[PDB]
């Protein structure tokens, strides 16, 4: 028509007809996603061993050298490197830049800035179909928390060797060495998380249940119960009051939401607030604020000193302090 | 009813927070004080 | 007050119903700048009341303090305290000052006029009014770009500031050079902030960080100006929502910005927080412990040079990954540190072998021994070690409490930004409500 | 790599530039409400 | 610390910081006086 | 003049007291600020009264 | 027990009371709350 | 000097340019967007009007 | 029925069970309550008054300082180990206050747990049958009592004692946790690592399926507070399960289509979690642990320049074996110089 070359290309990329929708987020978070999809892949499987920690003894972390999937990672920057924007052109050659932790930080910056449009574009197509926008911010739970271990963590610490490795056996290697150096489980921002999961799973065991307990009978029963809802319909596939009335006797009326509105803001509001403290968790004790110190607490009379559980997880926590990178502290304090 | 409701959860709510401060209290002083 | 069914809004969403009431919000504001000058006298008195003159400023648990004490109020040479009269001034000076805050936000929001449109005229103001909006921004600006100037005047005619890189121990020195070259200014602005860079908190000298706001106070006086006799332009009208909770979320993105910088700054930036006032930063206490660790070899007399470690490296002294000569040990990553106890120490080659061996003044090591100890590494209760470290002491730094507060202060603000920028977006479209029932886009659109 | 460091500049602000010129097209006329 | 006119009113100053948080555990109150309309 | 000071420094403490009791009662009240008028000036001007009254004679301390 | 801490203490009580006063002197006075 | 580099990560130049090429990379590249988005303007809609958002 | 059959006292007995009321008792009620009551008004008797002093040789209670986080009601010494330590039985012997003291109040609190467990879900199915449900919540509460059983009770009797079970406490989980990471390496047991992905997947589920029917709700008020517009009898659904299809669709590319299978895929993620994490601990139970790999510990024998995180995590295993047993098993009664426990250096 008379429509311009730019306008051609705004009525595409905003079209909803598309089979993924892309939006002005995915413009920027489909060719960095694929960036760093790309490359975790390649440094999964032949990545040559890294110095994680400067003292020039090489972490192996590809399946090509003898691990298999849960000892394989994508092992984090060296030390020496710090916080140092350390690009692929700042190398010399392309084996000095992944000796020294490439990979690492290529897909963190591209990881981490794909998943904040991630975000963007859940709101972009709530926007785009008349829905109300608010599940860009339930996905903020989670980038919340995936920005803490990889980018809010190493900025407290200095560096982006103690971030967390993209691996399996590399990530039971973060938990371990982090409680040792800053006691999580003491900390009730981690207790807020650890119920944000245990209630949230049980909300959706409870909630699953009692909507499949409540169906309404319209088939037969060699037939699945799944055949009574046929899609788009209008009327109610489930009785809301027997389930309201059973969950009522079970432990008292008032304990109940007959509000099925009210019902599932409560699912939604219930684990989204608890990984947001153990996201703020992890991000306060990056500035070094650990957590609860009970050691030597319980004294008597006389002045001698009773042990409690809390001296116990001491010398957990003790028996990990001396261990954690073996080869590199020259000095009776563990400061970075 | 008499007593009107929003006083009475008032005072209680004041005694149930005056309450929780004694034992924020007796965790620096006393036992357990670390001292 | 009112009700739910005159305006669909809850108990709890209440503070949404004076949207449109433009006299009740107007003491909503000023009640709550009340609270926030009244927080500041408070909390002051509260400190100075608790404030023993001869431990250090940090150690005491202090945050507002070194706020006053580094614009140079009662301090002399080295950080210490000469009186502590002017600290006691600005508290009582808040307090007092909050109750006339206090007066004019209980009577806006009670018995003055709720819609101040037809009654004052120059006040009245309608969201979708662009003209207005851009006074009201505009006049603030001015109130803001003012304020700028008193730092720099205080700076440059009222006795100073306190100028940590002064030499022998930061004192009190009056600017009277400002370092006001645009290339130089705005060179930290399009600075990466990676490592080495750092994109505002490297700003490393008293010249400059009042330098700059002789810049911020020009243009948000010019900028003032601009927006009082000027309308947004009709890409601005393409471009933004104009309804009242849009400017709200756009001011929630810019202040979950402003929290992270100052998440950082006082964590990293030793020359605008004085690390005789605030602590130590992370960065400074790990260089401070290889720097008294090897005066604790030259009192027994073994060479630091080749004083080789356990992995081949060097135990005290190493080199850069750029080439220069650094400490050695896990705090090789610190190596992008400098302080004006060490920076006397460093040459050409990073730091020298000859200078480090003869040229030790007495007070540096003395400052660089409290370093050692007080790390800012503590705990939630207090307890200030590692967290395997018993309760002895009890001590945690102010950088530790304003580098965490100020994270997730400036964090819910984005998550506020999330929530507001929505809903401006989608009530402004009309389907804030939910989906009609009758004519929706989805059964209006083809399959996959 | 001053090659490759010419060619990630031509990417990135080639795709940060459809953002910013994309929003300022008139994206909050793009929806399906109706007035 | 305090001078020395003013030192007899160090136990009033410490509570003064607490009194903000007051503030919002009386908006709670109000709405229960109007029971919550 | 140590106690001269400290007199006038408890009557602050009275008067705001009653100035944070008293005022949003007299606000709140249906044609309280109609009545009271005259009689809340009188209890905000002797605030103003004694915030420099104790202010001045902080120099004679 | 001290005198410090004691006074304190009524400085604390006098200012809690001082909140829901304000509520009972015009939940019963006025009725325009 | 055994191998040759950038030496450009701890300098702090501006936006990383330190060739004067990637300038007119930078701003070569934005000015040829802009040209795109500016002519085709057209069909955006003409807000010049004293009102003319997404009001509410 | 339908035959005129006479009424007999248990007939009698029943409907005043089964009335409705404000709080339902049933018949399961009298296995539930005298049981349920007891087990958690045990626990709060012993995290406040009872020591573990004698029994461990550490302080759990709030009369000796410890406060909520520290107090526990502690295992038995691994003395007795398996006996069922009754007030009247031979390790006793009916002296009350010094039953307490041997730690018998532990196995007070789990007995006494595991008949409430059993009440609680006899519960659900006469209440269930008396409005004519489906047991679907019934079986889900299965999987919280096969985590019960396995980790209370089929673990200690495996193991050489009581005393390694848990202890009814908040930082006494905290020990239980860190002994399987050191002792057991329970990381690397995929039984676990599908436990994980039942907790956090169904973490997952109860988020968005609250935020997908709260985000595409139909217009049926006019006050902008959408929970008043919910009549709970309405014969219409309250959300859009078009839209809600197609914004999924095109955000993630699959998405739900069937509101019936939905909420039963929401029972199925967290009970198949748990219950393939209560295999994981009958394993551990005769220590048939996933400790090692064999031909990653042949490579690390043979040459000190290759590592991986996996034996980066042996050696802290061994920081917590060879450090924390000497305090926490104290029946061992070994003592370690300071120089045959592993370190690093500084
Ligand atoms: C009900 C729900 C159920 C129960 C939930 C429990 C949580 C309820 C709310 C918790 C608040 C409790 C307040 C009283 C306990 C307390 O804290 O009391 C402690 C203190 C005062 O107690 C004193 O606390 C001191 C703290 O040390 C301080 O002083 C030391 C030197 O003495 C050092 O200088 C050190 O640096 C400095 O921290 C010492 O430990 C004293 O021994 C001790 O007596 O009260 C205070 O501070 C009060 C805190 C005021 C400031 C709060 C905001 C701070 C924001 C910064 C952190 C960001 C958010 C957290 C991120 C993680
Ligand atoms: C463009 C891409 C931006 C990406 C942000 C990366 C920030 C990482 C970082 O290195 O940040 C650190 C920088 C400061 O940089 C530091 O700057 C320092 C400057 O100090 C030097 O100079 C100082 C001068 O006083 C002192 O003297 C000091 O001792 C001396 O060493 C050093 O150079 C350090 O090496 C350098 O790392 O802070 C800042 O840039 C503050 C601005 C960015 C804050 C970001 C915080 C994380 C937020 C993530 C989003 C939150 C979650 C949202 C999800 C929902
Ligand atoms: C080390 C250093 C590295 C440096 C790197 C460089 C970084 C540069 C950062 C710049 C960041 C700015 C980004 C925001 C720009 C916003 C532009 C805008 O909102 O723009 C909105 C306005 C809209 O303008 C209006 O556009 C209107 C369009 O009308 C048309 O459309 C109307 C309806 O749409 C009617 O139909 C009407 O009939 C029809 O004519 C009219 O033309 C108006 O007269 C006109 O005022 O545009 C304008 O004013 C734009 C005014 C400013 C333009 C700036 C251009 C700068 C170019 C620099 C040199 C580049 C060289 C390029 C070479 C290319 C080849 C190699
Ligand atoms: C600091 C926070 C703040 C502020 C300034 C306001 C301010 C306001 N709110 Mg909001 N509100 C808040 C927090 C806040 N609110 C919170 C946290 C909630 C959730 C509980 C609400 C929920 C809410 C609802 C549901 C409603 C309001 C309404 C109002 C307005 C009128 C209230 C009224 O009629 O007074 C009458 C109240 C009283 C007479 C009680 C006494 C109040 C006095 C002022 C306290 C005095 C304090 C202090 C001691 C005075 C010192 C003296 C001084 C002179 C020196 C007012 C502008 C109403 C509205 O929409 O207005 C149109 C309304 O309906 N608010
Ligand atoms: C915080 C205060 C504030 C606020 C809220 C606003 C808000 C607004 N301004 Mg105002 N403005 C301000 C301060 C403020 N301004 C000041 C201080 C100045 C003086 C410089 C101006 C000058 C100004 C002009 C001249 C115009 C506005 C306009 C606008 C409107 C649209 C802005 C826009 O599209 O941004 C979106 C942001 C962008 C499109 C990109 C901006 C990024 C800039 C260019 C920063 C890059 C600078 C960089 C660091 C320098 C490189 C140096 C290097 C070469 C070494 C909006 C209502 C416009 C308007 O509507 O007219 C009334 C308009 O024409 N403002
Ligand atoms: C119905 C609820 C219920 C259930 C299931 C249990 C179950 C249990 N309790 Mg608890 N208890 C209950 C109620 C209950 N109790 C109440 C109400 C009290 C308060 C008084 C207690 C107080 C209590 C204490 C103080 C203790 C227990 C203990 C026990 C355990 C030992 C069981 C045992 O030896 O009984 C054996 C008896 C039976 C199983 C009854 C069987 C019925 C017999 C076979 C009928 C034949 C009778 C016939 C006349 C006998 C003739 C003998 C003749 C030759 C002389 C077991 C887990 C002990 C424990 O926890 O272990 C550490 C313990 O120390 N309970
Ligand atoms: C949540 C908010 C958290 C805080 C946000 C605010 C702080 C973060 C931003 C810091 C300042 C960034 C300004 C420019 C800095 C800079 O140019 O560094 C330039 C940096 C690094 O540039 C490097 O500089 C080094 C030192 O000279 C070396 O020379 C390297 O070769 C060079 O690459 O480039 C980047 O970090 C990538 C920029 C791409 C940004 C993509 C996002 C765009 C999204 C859409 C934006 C719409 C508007
Ligand atoms: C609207 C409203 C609201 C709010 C309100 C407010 C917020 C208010 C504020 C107010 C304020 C904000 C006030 C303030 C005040 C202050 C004052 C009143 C002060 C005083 C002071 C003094 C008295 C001092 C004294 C002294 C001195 C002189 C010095 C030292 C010593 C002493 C301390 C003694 C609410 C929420 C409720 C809701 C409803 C309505
Ligand atoms: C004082 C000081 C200083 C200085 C400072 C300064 C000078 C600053 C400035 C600053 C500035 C000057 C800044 C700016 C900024 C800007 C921005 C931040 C922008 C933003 C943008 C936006 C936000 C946009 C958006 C959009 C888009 C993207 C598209 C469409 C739509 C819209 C438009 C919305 C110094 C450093 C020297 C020192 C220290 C201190
Ligand atoms: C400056 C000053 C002053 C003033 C002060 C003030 C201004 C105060 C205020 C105060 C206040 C104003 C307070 C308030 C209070 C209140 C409260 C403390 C309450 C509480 C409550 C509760 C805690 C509860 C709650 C609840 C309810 C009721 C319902 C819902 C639920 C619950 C239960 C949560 C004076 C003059 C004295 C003098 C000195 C200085
Ligand atoms: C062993 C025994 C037994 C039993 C006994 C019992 C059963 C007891 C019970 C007991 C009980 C049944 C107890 C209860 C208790 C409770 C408590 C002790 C509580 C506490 C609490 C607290 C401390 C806190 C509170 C709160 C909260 C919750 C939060 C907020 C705040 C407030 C404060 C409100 C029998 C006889 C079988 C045999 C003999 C011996
Ligand atoms: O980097 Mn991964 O973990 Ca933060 O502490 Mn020192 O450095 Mn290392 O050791 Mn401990
Ligand atoms: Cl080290
Ligand atoms: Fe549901």
């Amino acid at each position: 028509e008379n429509s311009s070359l730019w306008a051609r290309f705004c009525e595409w990329i905003t079209s909803t007809e598309n089979r993924l929708y892309i939006g002005w987020f995915g413009v920027i978070m489909i060719p960095c996603l694929l960036t760093a999809t790309s490359v975790f892949i390649i440094a999964f499987i032949a990545a040559p061993p890294v110095d994680i920690d400067g003292i020039r003894e090489p972490v192996s972390g590809s399946l090509l050298y003898g691990n298999n999937i849960i000892t394989g990672a994508v092992i984090p920057t060296s030390n020496a490197i710090g916080l140092h924007f350390y690009p692929i052109w700042e190398a010399a050659s392309l084996d000095e830049w992944l000796y020294n932790g490439g990979p690492y930080q290529l897909i963190v910056c591209h990881f981490l800035l794909g998943v904040y449009c991630y975000m963007g574009r859940e709101w972009e197509l709530s926007f785009r179909l008349g829905m109300r926008p608010w599940i860009a911010v339930a996905y903020s739970a989670p980038v919340a928390a995936a920005s803490a271990v990889f980018l809010v963590y190493p900025i407290g610490q200095g560096s982006f060797s103690d971030g967390m490795p993209l691996g399996i056996s590399g990530t039971f290697n973060f938990m371990i060495v982090f409680q040792a150096e800053h006691n999580i489980l003491m900390h009730p921002f981690h207790m807020l998380g650890v119920a944000g999961v245990f209630g949230g799973s049980l909300f959706s065991a409870m909630h699953g249940s009692l909507v499949t307990s409540s169906l309404i009978r319209e088939t037969t029963e060699n037939e699945s119960a799944n055949e009574g809802y046929r899609f788009g319909q209008e009327e109610e596939t489930y009785n809301i009051v027997a389930a309201h009335g059973y969950f009522g006797r079970l432990i008292f009326q008032y304990a109940s939401f007959n509000n099925s509105r009210s019902l599932h803001f409560f699912l939604a509001a219930w684990p989204v607030i608890g990984i947001w403290f153990t996201a703020l968790g992890l991000s306060t004790m990056a500035f070094n604020l650990n957590g609860f110190n009970f050691n030597q607490s319980v004294v008597d009379s006389q002045g001698r000193v009773l042990n409690t559980w809390a001296d116990i997880i001491n010398r957990a926590n003790l028996g990990m302090e001396v261990m954690h990178e073996r080869n590199a502290h020259n000095f009776p304090l563990d400061l970075a | 009813g008499r007593i009107p409701l929003w006083l009475v959860g008032t005072v209680v709510g004041t005694l149930a927070i005056g309450l929780l401060a004694v034992f924020f209290y007796g965790s620096y002083v006393g036992l357990g004080s670390s001292l | 007050g009112r009700d739910q069914e005159t305006t669909g809004f809850a108990w709890w969403s209440g503070n949404a119903r004076l949207i449109n009431l433009s006299g009740k919000l107007l003491g909503a504001h000023v009640a709550h700048a009340g609270l926030i000058v009244f927080w500041a006298g408070a909390m002051n008195l509260f400190e100075v009341s608790h404030f023993v003159p001869e431990k250090p400023m940090y150690e005491q648990g202090l945050i507002l303090l070194p706020h006053i004490a580094t614009l140079g109020y009662g301090v002399g040479p080295g950080g210490e305290i000469i009186d502590t009269f002017p600290y006691f001034v600005s508290g009582v000076l808040h307090l007092i000052s909050s109750a006339v805050l206090g007066f004019g936000g209980v009577y806006h929001s009670l018995i003055g006029p709720e819609t101040l449109e037809e009654s004052y005229p120059f006040f009245g103001y309608v969201w979708k009014d662009k003209n207005k909006m851009t006074n009201i921004l505009g006049y603030h600006l001015i109130m803001l770009g003012l304020g700028a100037w008193l730092l720099v005047w205080k700076a440059m005619y009222f006795g100073g500031v306190y100028d940590t890189w002064a030499p022998g121990g930061g004192d009190v020195r009056v600017i009277t050079n400002p370092t006001t070259n645009a290339a130089v200014i705005f060179g930290y602005l399009v600075k990466s902030p990676f490592g080495g860079d750092g994109w505002i908190c490297s700003v490393d000298n008293m010249e400059d960080i009042i330098g700059g706001h002789i810049w911020i106070g020009t243009l948000e006086i010019l900028g003032g100006i601009w927006h009082i006799y000027t309308t947004p332009w009709p890409w601005a009208r393409r471009a933004f929502v104009w309804s009242g909770e849009a400017y709200l979320s756009y001011s929630l993105g810019a202040i979950g910005v402003m929290g992270f910088i100052a998440c950082c700054m006082s964590w990293f930036n030793n020359t605008a927080y004085p690390s005789e006032f605030y602590g130590p930063t992370g960065p400074e206490a790990s260089q401070s412990q290889a720097f008294t660790f090897l005066v604790r070899d030259q009192r027994l007399g073994a060479n630091v040079a080749s004083a080789q470690g356990p992995t081949g490296l060097g135990k005290y002294l190493m080199r850069s990954p750029t080439g220069e000569i650094i400490f050695g040990g896990e705090t090789m990553r610190f190596w992008d540190f400098r302080g004006p106890w060490l920076e006397p120490l460093r040459g050409p080659n990073g730091l020298d072998l000859n200078k480090l061996k003869n040229d030790i003044q007495p007070w540096q090591e003395r400052r660089a021994a409290e370093y050692m100890t007080h790390a800012p590494l503590g705990s939630l209760n207090s307890v200030g070690g590692v967290a395997t470290e018993i309760n002895a002491v009890n001590f945690v730094s102010p950088r530790s409490w304003l580098a965490c507060s100020h994270f997730c202060l400036g964090f819910f603000f984005f998550i506020g930004h999330l929530w507001h920028a929505g809903r401006a977006r989608a009530a402004a479209a009309g389907f804030e409500k939910g989906i009609d029932r009758f004519d929706e886009p989805v059964l209006s659109m083809r399959p996959l | 790599m001053l090659t490759l460091k010419i060619f990630v500049y031509t990417v990135v602000t080639f795709f940060v530039c459809l953002f910013i010129f994309g929003f300022l097209s008139n994206d909050p006329a793009r929806n399906p409400g109706k007035n | 610390k305090l001078p020395e006119a003013y030192a007899p009113f160090a136990p009033i100053v410490d509570v003064l910081p607490v009194i903000p948080v007051f503030f919002i555990l009386l908006a709670f109150v109000w709405q229960a006086a109007v029971s919550f309309r | 003049m140590t106690s001269i000071l400290q007199v006038a420094l408890l009557a602050l403490i009275f008067v705001s007291f009653a100035l944070v009791v008293g005022v949003p009662v007299v606000f709140a009240t249906p044609n309280g600020w109609t009545d009271n008028k005259g009689a809340v000036f009188s209890g905000l001007s002797l605030w103003l009264l004694l915030v420099f009254v104790v202010g001045i004679l902080n120099s004679f301390v | 027990m001290n005198i410090e801490l004691a006074l304190t203490l009524v400085s604390l009580v006098l200012v809690v009371s001082a909140g829901p006063l304000v509520v009972v002197l015009l939940s019963a006075r006025g009725g325009n709350l | 000097l055994v191998d040759e580099r950038m030496n450009g990560d701890g300098t702090g130049r501006p936006f990383g340019v330190n060739d004067p090429v990637l300038g007119w990379v930078l701003l070569g590249v934005f000015g040829t967007m802009w040209a795109i988005w500016f002519i085709g303007q057209k069909d955006l809609g003409d807000f010049e009007d004293a009102d003319d958002g997404l009001k509410l | 029925g339908t035959y005129q059959e006479k009424r007999t006292w248990f007939d009698d007995a029943d409907d005043w069970l089964r009335q409705d009321r404000f709080v339902f008792v049933g018949w399961s009620g009298l296995l539930l309550f005298p049981c349920a009551y007891f087990a958690l008004g045990g626990w709060l008797t012993g995290t406040t008054f009872v020591t573990s002093w004698y029994t461990h040789g550490l302080a759990t209670s709030y009369l000796e300082g410890c406060n909520f986080l520290t107090a526990a009601v502690s295992t038995p010494a691994n003395s007795m180990a398996h006996s069922l330590l009754f007030v009247w039985g031979p390790e006793a012997q009916g002296d009350f206050t010094r039953w307490c003291q041997l730690g018998g109040l532990w196995a007070f609190v789990a007995l006494h747990g595991a008949f409430g467990l059993i009440g609680f879900m006899l519960r659900q199915f006469e209440i269930a049958r008396s409005v004519n449900l489906r047991p679907y919540n019934a079986i889900a509460f299965s999987a919280p009592i096969a985590v019960f059983v396995s980790v209370f009770l089929i673990y200690p009797l495996g193991q050489s004692g009581w005393f390694f079970a848990p202890s009814f406490g908040v930082a006494a989980i905290f020990r239980f946790i860190l002994f399987f990471q050191g002792f057991h390496n329970w990381t690397l047991n995929p039984f676990h690592m599908m436990g994980v992905a039942g907790v956090l997947g169904a973490a997952l589920l109860c988020a968005i399926h609250g935020a997908t029917v709260e985000n595409t709700l139909f217009e049926d008020g006019d006050g902008a507070n959408t929970f008043r517009a919910f009549n709970p009898t309405q014969a219409e659904e309250t959300y859009s399960m078009v839209t809600a299809n197609r914004f999924w669709s095109q955000i993630f590319g699959v998405a739900f289509s069937n509101k019936r299978w939905l909420h039963f895929f929401m029972l199925l993620v967290p009970v198949t979690g748990l219950w393939m994490s209560a295999i994981g601990v009958v394993g551990l139970a005769l220590n048939l642990r996933a400790y090692d790999f064999v031909s990653q510990e042949i490579r690390a024998a043979e040459d000190p320049e290759f590592e991986t995180f996996y034996t980066k995590n042996i050696l802290l295993n061994e920081g917590i074996r060879a450090w924390m047993a000497a305090q926490d098993q104290p029946h061992e009664r070994l003592v370690f110089p300071e120089e045959v426990l592993p370190r690093g250096n500084a």
